[PDB]
């Protein structure tokens, strides 16, 4: 079980670690988070108490280095940093644990929520969507735009999600206009799966990462990408049975985890009504249809 | 975006544009079967593609053979329309290609956008105008070429005859839409008004009668009266 120590907490802030969150007071004796499960990506996220403007945070994998948080009073944010001195890092963590200055990652033994949300998410794939090659961890915030949003401005600070556009030459074979527009199977199976993602696991990893950035940061371009990747599958007449079954599980846990009070801003009425009731796959998402009907029957 | 009463002069500017009306593409008669079920029988249709500035009409005849063994024909008809408009654009020299295509029905927007992805600089637009182009099949010479067709065919017409020798495009479009609105509202009465006087004939190379300027003013008056007469008949007003 790994540790992300904090140098200090000089400004009042709500701290998130994955699906959990904790309020920390201005200059509270807080020195970080311990007992973080090895085997998963994680996200450590922030919303300042004095300025709920910019939610921001860091994706990381404790298997890939020793990470800590330190407030930067020039840039006015909590920064992730890597400690390359293993023995220095081990001594820091030991002292903070001995003085019980750390919160414990509060995982219930029965609870597979985080695995179910991150099953296909890989830190190496995150670092290709969020390009900052000198760090092993990835910064995301509320306002970062996608490559697709920037086509329709600073490219170094963009979310490089795979561009999906139903009315693009990429989506539509010359001579199969009606076929390819009404049945997206070509675009899903040949262009995206065989062509760009190589396999369903990579496609689901991007879908899951887009959901998590939409939920944890209120990132609008991430929410657009999550819905586009769901709609591309639901709008395809020919999808492998294993991919439909896995999508139903993925979406079930995403709808389960969404705070009830954010449903209005995080869920697209047209896409969900189309996916559940009109599309080729309207009968293929039993678990997702049941949780959506019981939790968000207004949206539908 | 959308074409309306505000931006109406735009129809007659020097940017090449075409109206596309798909109303008469898929045409059927509904009839009883021997078992007392209902079945359709398709008849020949047409795409109505019109340059409002020049009067040039690209009448693409849709022969019933293009429906044989196809399903969901009202959906296919929109895509076949888009396919044939795209083929027409690609057939025209670059300097003749439209800058804008206006569809009379919003259901044509996605099919036409998808068929025209190769032409990103041709704007595909809807219109808020209620245009009477469904009545094109009330023009005897257009109805005749459509029903006689034994195979797919494109026929070229000038829907303004020689009017642009004497009047502006704006006025020619006004006259055409009034005539088509009257034919749509009361076909029998409209044709009676146009063909009442045997001394005024249709030239072999024309669609409409050879009215002098003063006779067109009388015809236009009689067409407006018909539309008002029919409005009173419909609403008991």
């Amino acid at each position: 079980m790994n540790t992300v120590p904090f140098t200090s907490a000089p400004i009042e802030v709500t701290i998130g670690i994955d699906q959990y969150s904790f309020n920390v007071k201005e200059n509270q004796p807080f020195h970080g988070i311990k007992d973080i499960p090895i085997g998963h990506v994680h996200v450590i996220h922030f919303q300042h108490a004095d300025n709920s403007s910019m939610r921001y945070g860091y994706w990381f994998d404790c298997r890939m280095g020793n990470f800590y948080i330190q407030y930067d009073p020039k840039d006015g944010l909590y920064k992730m940093m890597e400690e390359r001195d293993g023995a220095k890092f081990e001594n820091i963590v030991h002292n903070f644990k001995e003085r019980q200055m750390m919160v414990s990652y509060p995982k219930i033994d029965e609870d597979d929520t985080w695995y179910n949300l991150t099953e296909f998410v890989q830190m190496d794939k995150i670092r290709k969507i969020v390009r900052k090659d000198e760090n092993q961890f990835s910064y995301v915030d509320s306002s970062m735009t996608t490559v697709q949003e920037n086509e329709l401005s600073d490219p170094a600070h963009s979310l490089n999600y795979t561009v999906i556009n139903f009315k693009s030459r990429e989506a539509i074979r010359p001579g199969h206009e009606m076929e390819d527009f009404l049945d997206k199977s070509y675009y899903l199976n040949t262009v995206m799966l065989q062509g760009i993602f190589k396999n369903s696991s990579n496609y689901f990893g991007e879908l899951q990462f887009a959901f998590l950035n939409a939920m944890f940061f209120g990132n609008y371009g991430s929410s657009l990408q999550w819905h586009a990747m769901i709609e591309l599958i639901c709008s395809s007449a020919t999808v492998p049975k294993h991919m439909l079954d896995k999508l139903d599980e993925i979406l079930y846990y995403q709808i389960k985890t969404l705070p009830e009070q954010y449903s209005d801003i995080l869920l697209n009425e047209r896409v969900w009504n189309i996916c559940l009731y009109s599309s080729f796959q309207k009968n293929s998402l039993h678990n997702t249809e049941k949780i959506m009907e019981n939790k968000y029957p207004e949206l539908l | 975006g959308a074409m309306n009463s505000s931006n109406y002069a735009e129809l007659f500017n020097n940017d090449i544009k075409l109206f596309v009306d798909d109303t008469n593409v898929y045409r059927v008669t509904v009839h009883k079967t021997f078992e007392g079920n209902v079945a359709t029988k398709a008849i020949n249709g047409c795409i109505f593609t019109l340059n409002p500035k020049t009067g040039h009409l690209f009448l693409k005849i849709i022969h019933t053979s293009v429906w044989a063994g196809q399903k969901r024909l009202s959906q296919l008809a929109k895509w076949k329309t888009a396919e044939e408009v795209s083929a027409l654009v690609r057939s025209l020299p670059k300097e003749e290609q439209p800058k804008q295509i206006i569809v009379t029905r919003k259901a044509m927007l996605d099919p036409l956008e998808v068929h025209m992805l190769d032409f990103p600089n041709i704007a595909i637009r809807p219109t808020e105008l209620r245009l009477p182009f469904s009545a094109a099949m009330s023009i005897d010479k257009l109805s005749d070429v459509v029903m006689k067709a034994t195979e797919p065919q494109m026929v070229l017409f000038n829907i303004y005859d020689d009017w642009l020798d004497r009047i502006s495009s704006y006025t020619a479009f006004s006259r055409l839409t009034l005539l088509l609105r009257a034919l749509k509202t009361n076909e029998e009465s409209a044709k009676m008004i146009l063909l009442s006087d045997p001394t005024i004939t249709i030239k072999s190379y024309h669609l409409w009668p050879s009215f002098t300027d003063e006779q067109w003013i009388t015809i236009e008056s009689q067409m407006r009266d018909l539309i008002l007469t029919e409005y009173g008949r419909k609403y008991n007003v």
